[PDB]
């Protein structure tokens, strides 16, 4: 576990981040979309329910 | 009244097919023998006429369905049946296509 | 080319001028369209090979 | 026939799955035949990959070659590979570019790149060189188009360089491979060859926007004047477009 | 890995927007500016896909269906459950293949060679944008655009093509359509061309250009040549990929009532001794 | 912008080509006229070569111009000879099949007695067509890739018109002979039978059909995109790749992660061609005979989508609305 | 002794510290994003 | 920590600004128009309701 | 055993760890995606269920 | 000695240890979590 | 038999190992689909039944 | 008789993996056969049985 | 007796991948063919026997 240093002796730290930056920005615009599907947690929908 | 009066209160009245002239328009003749030399299947569909709606579809679909209580449904109700004579063929899709077509 | 152009040019003018030439005097727009599209194959076929 | 067996697995299903175990195995077979080249894979550094990938390689297959060239045999010892390649890896890994060490036109290693094909003529079914000067056929003439011979050259700078000499045509299937180039004392000496899909004839001129002015002296030349071998006709046509990337820093770094 | 012959193709430059930032290989695989977001968009809409699969109810490849919104919702956008994923998949599938064609601009770029097939590939994206942003913006409502389905989209298909009465008697549907013919008419005849001439019986020599030229000129009299059929067959498919684009685009917007009647105008012709 | 190889920019005219003949002598069948059109010329060669007068390119002329002949007359026939009426009504008329109360046996002349005797000359054309093509391969010592996927193409015609008419016990099957009637006869075949986009065998054609004009625009841009190496001339490179070869497999490697070689590209570019009338030949030939509705089918084997949506006007607008009072 | 990259033990434990230190202080603004929308919402 | 300065060590500054440049605008894009798709949230609807 | 090891002798680390990184998030999203389409454990609306 | 990747007896060894030991903290992320859930809503 | 191990002499180690891992997965795929299609065996609508 | 001169004729590895793909597709439509008739459905008949 | 004699006609690499691809086939289509069969279906029977 000390030693997951390593995995840059294998993997270019700019090749993986191109990789790593892509896979986040893919969830958070993942979740946030699936959220706003849910009726429950939409919160654009909650604000105007909110509103009467 | 299951038809004129389906969705509102919707009759039929003199006006509604003659609209103003002795002979309504729209009606239609048995004009069946479409092409010379010919009998069959072959003698009612090859050519564009006034009952076939701009088509190569049979003619005759109004004077065999509308006239004549012929059967308009041809499909099969099962994904594999017996295929045997008398049952209807692309000949009769093509009719009831044609008459169809004019609905 | 050039000469060959120049008369394809002619007939597509030809062309547009039949198509709404015979609009005038009646027919449909489809109608003189062939009319102005069958002109355009005959006078600038013809221009492209007697001319040129 | 209209009857189902084992479910609802009739003979259009039956046919159905033997299309598909058919398919399988025509993928395969079309797969394999593609890995005649260029196989077995390696890496930037040029020793064999480690991975080669689901397909083996197929049984050589044999090519009997015309005008008594030999046979060949695709699978293995690829002769068109190149030795000396002035070029050095960007990064110790895999999967990065490399950086020409000298001149990318002059060394052709980038997209000038060229490949060690046979330093022969192609030959058309006579046996003759297939691509020949328009002065040398017999009874070759223009039949339509604008007639490039003596037409200013002008670079993608806008230079002029030269009129052009000669056009090398393909008197087999009867078509224009190539534009000579004389170049003027300025620019170059001697003659020098652009392949017709590379230059663009107008109506006064005759320009290729793919080289620069400075660039036209250093085409690779060929050794006869009357026929072009395919090694040299390999590095002429990459050296052209190998300034699509290279005459100036312009083309090579972003345009936005 | 790299091919026998890879190494030396593989140079920096030839990028469009981005630089050496994103000048990187993966695989076989050339990452770019537009593969970065080729890969974003792709994933986006794959992962939204089976997202709506999981709320359809359903995981059948088959029975899998994300369907635009109703015809009430017009142009704005809709609940995700409702039809609003769609739209975000299709505004996803639109970024993916404008992205996968830029990127193939950077593939030639960087290989030195012409910019034909990512302009070939705009035709194909063109019929696709005609289908699922054009057509629907001439009529005024998103849900106009096939739905996401293997077989839904078939359905569409269908109930488009009968909904304009016939749809075989389209002109543009028949232009489109001989196109399509002719080009794997073209590819046959090409590819065995080639392989005929490349493969002889046993015990023969290789035909090169100038016996394979022959053939046709002794089978149908007039042979197009090596490079011919090349040009000839890329408008061929272009354009069947285009007449595809007119026949779709012209059917709702442009003639809202039969395809027969349409030929109308052929029949009724002063010419004609009725 | 830079020379696209679109249209040829100039182009050359010499002493024609006759051919390269071997010891098969195809001379003495060879016709000695040829002709250039500069037209052509501007995407291909400008040569309009010499017809090689085969004896089954003879036979498959003459008995193709009867079955042409034969459908004309029944179609002049159709309208009373009336010229003006046959050419407005040239798309529409047609040669109809048999009715479906004759069977196999063979009807009267009226009622489609003609078709048989055309599609029976038809038969002989495109069969002795097929011929020469084998035979002209032959005496080319060339493959015979273009007679086995011209035989695919015979597949679909025969089994369209002959193979299941014959086992369908009715020659009503067949496809008329006439521009808009095939197509009328294409769409009812679909209509009687369920949907054909619920055959598979249709589904598998389909994707051969698109992916055989997906390739050649593939293989025609690609190879148009490295004609600037020398692209055009296939055959050469397949013998010695150069540049062309490695950039063209590079730029599809680099892209979809996989390629083909440069004669490995007509493989994959001859089956999909191949596989697309093989496919819809066995689809068309098991339809009616095993399956009569291709829905049903697609219903019992769970891969017909189902929807929950009511399916009337007035669930999503009303009448009123629509016309906007 | 491998080391596909070219990179040092030395270089990547100081590259490794970093992405780290990032990760969790990228991790550390998520769990309060998380905590507060389960205040707002939870979804257990 | 304090040592994020080592990201312009592996990637180029220029192509990070300009590659930023463009996510934040369509970022930024994006948001304002899912905000214009609510009902609620369109501040150019809220003032023709305002208007009465 | 202790002599899986070699696995590293036969597969490459750089493509084995890329491909499991990509078979582990679609395993992973897919196990998740399974869970929504139950109606039982699609916490999303259990939640909605639950508020009431 | 077969070795198809080039690496060497010691150095495939010594990265196992190091993948085996990120497969456990990642198997033990996963088990906490299933237990979570188990907890949550079991399945058996 | 003991003699089993020489089907590496005819195998490459590499394409079998990559052909039985996706066989493996695909196959414990499958199998869990098969389970899943079942109603006795679907443990997902079993754990609704047992909730009640 | 002497038929062992077929293999001058014919190519042993060709004719021998026609052979095998031949057996095996003729024995499995044969078996198929049976199971879409009536009587000899094994599956069906044991089912019959019990 | 002597069949062995079968390695120098067919190759060896190209025989064993071909039966490791049909002898799962024979499983898989054998199988499939039970589940259809509303007798030897196990699946059915555990539901059945379940009461
Ligand atoms: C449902 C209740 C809340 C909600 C709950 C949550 C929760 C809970 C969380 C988020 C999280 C996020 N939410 Mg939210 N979120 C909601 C509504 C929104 C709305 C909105 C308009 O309504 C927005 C804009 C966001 C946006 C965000 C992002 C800020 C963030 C996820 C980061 C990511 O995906 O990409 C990041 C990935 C990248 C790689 C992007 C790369 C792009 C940049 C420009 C690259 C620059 C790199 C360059 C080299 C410079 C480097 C410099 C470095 C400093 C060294 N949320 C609703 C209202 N949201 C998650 C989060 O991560 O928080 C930290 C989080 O935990
Ligand atoms: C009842 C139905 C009517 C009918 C109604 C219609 C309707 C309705 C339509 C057509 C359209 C078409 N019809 Mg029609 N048509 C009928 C009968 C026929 C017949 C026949 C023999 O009977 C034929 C050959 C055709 C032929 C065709 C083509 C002209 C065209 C098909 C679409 C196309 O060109 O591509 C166009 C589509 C694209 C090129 C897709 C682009 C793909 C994108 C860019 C890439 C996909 C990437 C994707 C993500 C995959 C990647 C995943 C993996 C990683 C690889 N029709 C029947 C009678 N026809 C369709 C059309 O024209 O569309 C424009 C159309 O909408
Ligand atoms: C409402 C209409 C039905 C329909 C009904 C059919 C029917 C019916 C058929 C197809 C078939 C086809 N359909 Mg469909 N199809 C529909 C919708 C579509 C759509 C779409 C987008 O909607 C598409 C793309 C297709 C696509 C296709 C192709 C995949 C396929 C034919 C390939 C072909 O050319 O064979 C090539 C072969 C031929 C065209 C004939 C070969 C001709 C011979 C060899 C040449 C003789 C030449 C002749 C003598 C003239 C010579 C003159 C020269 C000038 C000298 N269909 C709908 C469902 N479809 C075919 C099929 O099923 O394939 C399995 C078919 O029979
Ligand atoms: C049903 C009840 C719970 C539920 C129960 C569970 C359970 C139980 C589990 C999960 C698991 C996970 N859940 Mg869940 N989960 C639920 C709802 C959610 C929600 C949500 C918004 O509702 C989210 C976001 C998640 C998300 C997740 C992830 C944390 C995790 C899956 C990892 C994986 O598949 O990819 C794997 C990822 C990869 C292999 C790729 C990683 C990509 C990185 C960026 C690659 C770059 C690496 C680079 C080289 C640097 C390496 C440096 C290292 C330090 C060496 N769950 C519901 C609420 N969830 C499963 C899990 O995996 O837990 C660990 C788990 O066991
Ligand atoms: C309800 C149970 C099903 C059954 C379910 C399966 C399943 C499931 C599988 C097989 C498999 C096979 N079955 Mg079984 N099998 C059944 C009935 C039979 C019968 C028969 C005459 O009834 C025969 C000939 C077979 C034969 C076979 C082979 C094709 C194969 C075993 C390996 C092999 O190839 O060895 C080669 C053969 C020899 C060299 C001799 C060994 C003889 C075989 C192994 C024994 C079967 C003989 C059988 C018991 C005869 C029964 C008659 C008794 C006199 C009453 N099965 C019953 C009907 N069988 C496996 C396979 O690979 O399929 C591709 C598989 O996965
Ligand atoms: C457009 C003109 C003709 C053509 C040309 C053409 N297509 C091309 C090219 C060219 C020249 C390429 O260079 C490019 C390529 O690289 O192919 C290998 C391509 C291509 N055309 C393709 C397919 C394709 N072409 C088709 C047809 C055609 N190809 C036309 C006839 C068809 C049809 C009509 O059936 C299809 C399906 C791909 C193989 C490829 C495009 C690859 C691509 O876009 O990759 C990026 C995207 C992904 C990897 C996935 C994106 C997923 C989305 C974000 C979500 C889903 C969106 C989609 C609308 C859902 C569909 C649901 C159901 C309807 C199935
Ligand atoms: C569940 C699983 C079950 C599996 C069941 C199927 C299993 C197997 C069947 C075998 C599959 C093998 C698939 C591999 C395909 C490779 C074939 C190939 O491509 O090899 C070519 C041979 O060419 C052909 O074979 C042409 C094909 C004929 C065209 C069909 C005719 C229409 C007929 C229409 C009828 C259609 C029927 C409906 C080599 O040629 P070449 O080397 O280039 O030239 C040499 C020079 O001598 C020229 O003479
Ligand atoms: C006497 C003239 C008459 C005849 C003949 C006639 N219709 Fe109608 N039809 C009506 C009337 C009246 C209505 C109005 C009912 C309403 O919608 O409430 C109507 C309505 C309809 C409706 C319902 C439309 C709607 O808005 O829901 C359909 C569909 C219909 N007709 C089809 C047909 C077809 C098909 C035929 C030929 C078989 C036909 N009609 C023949 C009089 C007729
Ligand atoms: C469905 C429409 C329908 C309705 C209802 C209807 N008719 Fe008719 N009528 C016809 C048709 C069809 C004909 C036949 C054409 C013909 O005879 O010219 C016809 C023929 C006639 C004729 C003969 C016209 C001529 O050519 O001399 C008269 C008179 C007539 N209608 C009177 C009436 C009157 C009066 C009413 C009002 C009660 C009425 N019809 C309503 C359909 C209808
Ligand atoms: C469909 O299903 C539903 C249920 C919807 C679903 O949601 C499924 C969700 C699923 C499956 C979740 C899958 C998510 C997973 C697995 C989470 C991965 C996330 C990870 C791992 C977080 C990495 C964070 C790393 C950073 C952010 C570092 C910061 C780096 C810093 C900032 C800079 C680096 C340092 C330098 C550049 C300097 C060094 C350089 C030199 C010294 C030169
Ligand atoms: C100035 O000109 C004059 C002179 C007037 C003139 O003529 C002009 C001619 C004019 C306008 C006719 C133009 C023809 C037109 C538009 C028809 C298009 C044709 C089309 C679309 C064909 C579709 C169907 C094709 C199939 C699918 C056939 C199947 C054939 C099968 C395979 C044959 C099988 C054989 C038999 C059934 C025989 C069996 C018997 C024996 C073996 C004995
Ligand atoms: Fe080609």
């Amino acid at each position: 576990m000390s030693k997951f240093y390593k995995i840059w002796l294998i993997f270019d730290p700019r090749r993986v981040f191109v990789a790593q930056g892509v896979f986040l920005f893919l969830l958070a615009a993942m979740i946030h979309l699936v959220l706003l599907s849910t009726e429950h947690f939409n919160w654009f929908e909650l604000a105007a329910a909110n509103a009467a | 009244a299951g038809h004129v009066y389906a969705n509102a209160e919707v009759g039929v009245t003199c006006f509604t097919c003659h609209r103003g002239q002795a002979v309504p328009s729209e009606v239609w003749y048995r004009i069946d023998p479409v092409t010379e030399n010919t009998s069959g299947w072959a003698s009612v569909q090859n050519r564009a006429t006034s009952l076939s709606q701009f088509t190569s579809l049979p003619s005759d679909a109004l004077y065999q369905y509308l006239l004549n209580y012929e059967q308009i449904a041809v499909h099969d109700l099962e994904s594999r049946v017996e295929t045997l004579p008398g049952d209807p063929t692309w000949q009769n899709t093509e009719r009831t296509y044609s008459l169809m077509n004019y609905f | 080319m050039t000469c060959t152009i120049t008369c394809w040019g002619i007939g597509v003018l030809l062309g547009i001028m039949t198509t709404v030439g015979l609009m005038v005097v009646g027919w449909s727009f489809l109608q003189g369209a062939f009319m102005g599209v069958l002109a355009w194959l005959i006078v600038g076929g013809v221009l492209a090979v007697a001319v040129c | 026939m209209e009857e189902t067996f084992f479910g609802n697995f009739d003979l259009a299903s039956l046919s159905l799955w033997l299309f598909y175990g058919f398919f399988a195995l025509l993928i395969y077979y079309l797969q394999t035949e593609n890995m005649r080249e260029g196989y077995p894979l390696e890496d930037d550094d040029g020793n064999t990959a480690a991975n080669q990938g689901p397909f083996p390689l197929p049984k050589e297959k044999t090519f009997k070659l015309q005008h008594g060239r030999g046979e060949l045999t695709l699978p293995g010892e690829d002769v068109q590979r190149r030795d000396n390649l002035a070029l050095r890896k960007t990064a110790h890994g895999n999967g990065f570019p490399m950086e020409p060490t000298g001149d990318p036109m002059l060394d052709g290693v980038g997209p000038a790149s060229w490949s060690k094909r046979r330093d022969v003529p192609e030959l058309d079914a006579h046996g003759h060189p297939k691509i020949v000067p328009m002065s040398a056929a017999e009874g070759f003439g223009v039949s339509a188009g604008t007639d490039p011979r003596g037409l200013p050259v002008m670079a993608g700078d806008g230079e002029i360089v030269g009129l052009v000499s000669d056009m090398w045509i393909d008197e087999a299937e009867q078509l224009v491979r190539y534009l000579e180039i004389e170049l003027d004392p300025e620019w170059g000496d001697g003659k020098r060859l652009v392949q017709r899909e590379m230059v663009r004839i107008k109506s006064d001129r005759v320009k290729v926007r793919s080289i620069y002015g400075k660039h036209f002296k250093n085409v690779p030349k060929t050794k006869s004047p009357n026929q072009v071998t395919l090694l040299e006709e390999d590095k002429i046509m990459a050296y052209y477009a190998g300034g699509t990337l290279y005459a100036d820093e312009s083309r090579l770094e972003p345009q936005l | 890995a790299l091919l026998s012959f890879e190494r030396k193709y593989r140079v920096r430059g030839g990028t469009l927007i981005g630089g050496d930032l994103f000048d990187f290989w993966v695989g076989p695989f050339y990452v770019g500016f537009f593969g970065v977001t080729t890969a974003f968009f792709a994933l986006l809409g794959t992962i939204l896909i089976f997202w709506g699969a999981s709320q359809q109810g359903t995981f059948n490849p088959w029975l899998i269906n994300i369907a635009p919104p109703d015809l009430s919702y017009g142009l704005g956008m809709a609940p995700l459950m409702e039809g609003g994923l769609w739209q975000i998949i299709t505004i996803c599938a639109i970024g993916a293949f404008v992205s996968w064609a830029l990127r193939e601009v950077e593939i030639c770029r960087k290989l030195g060679m012409g910019y034909h097939v990512p302009f070939a590939f705009s035709v194909a994206i063109f019929a696709y944008v005609t289908l699922v942003v054009f057509r629907p913006l001439l009529m005024g409502a998103w849900g106009h655009g096939f739905p996401y389905g293997i077989w839904s989209h078939l359905d569409w298909v269908s109930n488009t093509g009968y909904a304009y009465l016939h749809f075989h008697y389209n002109p543009a549907h028949m232009i489109a359509v001989t196109f399509f013919f002719t080009t794997t008419l073209a590819l046959a005849l090409h590819g065995a061309l080639v392989l005929s001439a490349a493969n002889p019986p046993k015990g023969e020599e290789v035909k090169g250009p100038d016996n394979e030229d022959t053939f046709f000129r002794d089978f149908i009299g007039y042979s197009i040549g090596t490079l011919g059929i090349h040009r000839v067959g890329l408008l061929l498919a272009l354009n069947a990929g285009f007449w595809s684009a007119v026949c779709i685009i012209i059917s709702g917007p442009v003639w809202t009532k039969g395809w027969p009647e349409w030929w109308n105008w052929w029949l009724e012709m002063p010419i004609w001794p009725s | 912008p830079e020379y696209q190889n679109i249209f040829t920019q100039v182009q050359v005219q010499g002493p024609a080509e006759l051919g390269v003949d071997n010891e098969n002598n195809l001379t003495e069948e060879r016709t000695t006229g040829t002709g250039f059109s500069q037209l052509i010329g501007w995407i291909g060669n400008a040569q309009l070569g010499p017809i090689y007068l085969g004896w089954f390119g003879i036979i498959s002329l003459v008995t193709g111009t009867l079955w042409f002949n034969i459908v004309g007359f029944n179609m002049l026939s159709q309208v009373g000879y009336s010229i003006p009426e046959f050419i407005r009504q040239l798309f529409w008329l047609a040669l109809e099949p048999p009715s479906p109360e004759y069977g196999l046996r063979m009807p009267p002349l009226d009622d489609g007695g003609w078709f048989i005797i055309a599609s029976f000359f038809l038969l002989v054309s495109v069969i002795s067509w097929w011929l020469r093509s084998y035979q002209l391969a032959e005496m080319h010592k060339m493959g015979k890739h273009v007679a086995w996927a011209f035989a695919a193409a015979i597949w679909l015609f025969l089994v369209l018109g002959l193979f299941r008419p014959i086992l369908m016990g009715s020659w009503s099957e067949a496809v008329p002979y006439g521009i808009f009637p095939h197509l009328d006869w294409t769409t009812a075949f679909s209509i009687r039978y369920g949907n054909l986009y619920y055959n598979p065998f249709h589904a598998l054609s389909i994707v051969f059909l698109y992916g055989s004009v997906l390739l050649f625009a593939m293989h025609g841009a690609t190879i148009l995109a490295v004609t600037r190496f020398g692209g055009d001339r296939e055959l050469e490179q397949i013998y010695d790749r150069g540049t062309a070869s490695e950039r063209a497999g590079l730029f599809w490697r680099w892209t979809m992660g996989f390629n083909a070689t440069m004669e490995g590209i007509h493989r994959w570019a001859w089956w999909f061609a191949v596989l697309t009338p093989i496919t819809g030949g066995i689809g068309i030939l098991l339809t009616g005979t095993v399956v009569d509705n291709w829905f049903l089918w697609a219903v019992e084997h769970n891969f017909a989508p189902d929807y929950t949506q009511d399916y009337g006007y007035e669930a999503y607008t009303t009448y009123d609305g629509f016309l906007g009072r | 002794d491998l080391s596909f990259t070219g990179l040092t033990d030395e270089q990547a434990q100081e590259l490794h510290s970093v992405y780290m230190s990032g990760l969790w202080l990228f991790s550390a603004v998520a769990v309060v994003a998380h905590l507060a929308t389960f205040i707002w919402r939870p979804w257990f």
